[PDB]
């Protein structure tokens, strides 16, 4: 893996695990705006961010970006997504990516939801 | 605060599923995207001169200018399944990728 997306991905891991949630999308955001292209890495620990910090506007864009980038099918991606708008209120857009997915269980989907209302 | 380069809720991705008894050909998907957005806009002149992008292979969705209120209105019509707002692929060209249309005019990406 490209080496600067590497050092993005470490710094974007660390702000997340320290509670510094917003610093971590900041970071996220020059990524994109530098052309640095994220991996599935990426998305899922930035996806994670906007599911604790309920930034689903943020998470929506995402969702479109993974969509055109080819992320369409990345396990790792859409279990991220799934987390996101679970833990974000949406029971149902939750569901239409599960069902999206060719493990997880729809148990856990809604375990999540609901913890978080 | 923080926002992908392109996402100014003025740009919006329509991703939309499609049969597969029979799957649709290319030019059907293209004329789902366009009466799709017609229906919402109310005429396909305007739809033809908002759609600005679109997919039927990487994604099978289309691309256009309108605003939020409108974009909800896509919600819950016949095989629409996401309703995102748009960003750049490319932000260097501000582009937002896809096949390119152009008011009737097909540019393939």
């Amino acid at each position: 893996v490209a080496p600067t997306v590497v050092t993005y991905n470490a710094l974007i891991d660390g702000l997340c695990k320290a509670g510094k949630l917003d610093e971590a999308l900041k970071l996220f955001e020059e990524m994109v705006e530098k052309g640095i292209k994220p991996d599935e890495f990426t998305f899922s620990s930035v996806l994670k961010a906007c599911a604790r910090l309920g930034a689903l506007e943020l998470g929506k864009q995402i969702h479109g970006y993974v969509i055109k980038s080819g992320f369409e099918s990345n396990v790792v991606v859409y279990n991220a997504l799934i987390d996101m708008y679970s833990k974000c209120g949406l029971l149902e857009e939750a569901r239409k990516v599960f069902d999206e997915m060719p493990e997880l269980t729809y148990r856990r989907v809604v375990e999540s939801y609901c913890r978080a209302k | 605060t923080i926002m992908l380069p392109g996402s100014d809720y003025n740009h919006w991705l329509i991703v939309m599923e499609f049969p597969k008894d029979p799957a649709p050909s290319r030019d059907q998907m293209i004329d789902t995207y366009l009466n799709t957005l017609a229906t919402v806009l109310g005429s396909m002149e305007e739809a033809k001169k908002n759609m600005y992008a679109f997919s039927t292979t990487t994604y099978t969705g289309f691309q256009c200018t309108i605003d939020e209120e409108t974009s909800e209105k896509f919600k819950g019509l016949p095989g629409v399944l996401w309703v995102l707002p748009d960003s750049y692929i490319d932000v260097k060209n501000k582009d937002y990728g896809g096949d390119k249309y152009i008011n009737g005019e097909i540019i393939p990406s």
